[PDB]
């Protein structure tokens, strides 16, 4: 008709949508139609199992029920308690489940929203590992904190720039808390940092000539 | 059948399932449910969500075309007329869910819309926390030369020539 017809099965009871042998012909094109129906058919599992209402389709993203978040927030001061007793490796335990709950919201659920709750998930995740001096690891999660805010978010910055010194990566260091306080949070810790970095490299390489 | 992004395939896997044909020999319509349809035309409405993003996008990123003489100013116009293409597929899938469901089309590209937006947060991520394994492994390598921390007091016996 109007459109390029594609011959799809269909499994009764599974209610999956299957591809039909070779049925665009090519390679490409084929294994683009077989990820897409994946996403179908678990897009269809999504809507059967996490609709709560009487009516089968998302209602509107803006009025959220309030569970989860709850949820999130009480094992969020559950890992922050497990923080203060200074033991951390528990607390990364529950700061991980907290991402985890909060990277299983549904899709058409407010991405903002899950933004936020990660941001300071991953903040906090990243603090606790640099306090056992996993630097890497928490260069990563401070890392995914500015990638889901990036402004309004200066700890995070602060964060990961520590920790890039901390292992030797100075100049990428200078350059992210650089451009760290061009997004504005406050301002002189980073400043601080700044200053300390640049320092240390003038330090550093007055030394080398 | 004709757009400014590819074939559209997931338009064109919705109006399959629409007009299925026969699954062997029978002639039988094997009868699709009503659920699957709106689940595909959700997909549709994502990749809609993508597609017009992506004109948007360039528009503001391709704005000095019309500084560019009559070949960039024709660009500028295909890129207008791509719009307004995409924007009529955005009307009739809103008709087509309002078909479907009375009313959904008001909200399906709000659903649709997050679910993109949320789809692409999860790529970065994962690209950021697939990074962390050889930055491990970097760094393992680099500490090797930096001096223990733990009673670092006591020093190596420096060398005097003798």
């Amino acid at each position: 008709d109007t459109f390029t017809f594609i011959p799809l099965h269909i499994d009764p009871k599974s209610k999956a949508i299957s591809a039909a042998p070779n049925a665009l012909g090519t390679p490409s094109a084929n294994k683009a139609l077989e990820t897409e129906l994946a996403a179908l058919n678990a897009l269809h599992r999504a809507l059967h199992t996490q609709i709560e209402g009487p009516i089968p389709v998302p209602p509107p993203p803006v009025p959220v029920n309030p569970k989860r978040s709850a949820n999130i927030n009480k094992l969020r001061e559950s890992g922050n308690a497990e923080y203060r007793k200074q033991r951390y490796g528990d607390a990364i335990k529950l700061y991980t489940l907290g991402l985890q709950m909060a990277l299983t919201r549904p899709a058409w659920e407010p991405a903002g929203l899950v933004r936020d709750e990660i941001h300071q998930l991953y903040s906090n995740r990243a603090q606790a590992y640099m306090q056992l001096g996993q630097w890497p690891e928490a260069a990563a999660d401070a890392e995914c904190s500015v990638e889901a805010k990036r402004q309004g978010n200066a700890k995070a910055w602060y964060r990961r720039g520590k920790c890039l010194m901390e292992m030797r990566r100075l100049q990428e260091a200078r350059e992210w808390v650089a451009r760290g306080l061009e997004f504005e949070g406050e301002e002189k810790e980073l400043a601080e940092l700044l200053k300390e970095i640049d320092s240390k490299l003038a330090a550093e390489k007055a030394s080398r000539d | 059948n004709l757009y400014f992004q590819g074939s559209h395939l997931q338009r064109n896997i919705y109006l399959s399932l629409l007009h299925m044909e026969p699954e062997e020999g029978q002639e039988k319509a094997p009868k699709v449910p009503d659920s699957v349809i709106r689940a595909a035309l959700l997909r549709r409405a994502v990749e809609d969500i993508h597609r017009i993003i992506q004109i948007r996008t360039a528009k503001a990123a391709c704005s000095t075309l019309l500084q560019r003489g009559s070949v960039g100013d024709d660009l500028w116009q295909r890129f207008l007329r791509a719009e307004k293409e995409m924007e009529d597929e955005l009307r009739d899938v809103v008709m087509e869910a309002n078909a479907l469901v009375p009313g959904w089309g008001q909200i399906i590209f709000q659903s649709a819309n997050e679910i993109a937006a949320n789809k692409v947060l999860r790529d970065r991520l994962e690209e950021i926390e697939a990074q962390t394994a050889r930055d491990k492994e970097w760094w393992e390598k680099r500490r090797a030369t930096i001096k223990s921390e733990f009673m670092k007091e006591l020093d190596a016996e420096e060398a005097v020539e003798k």
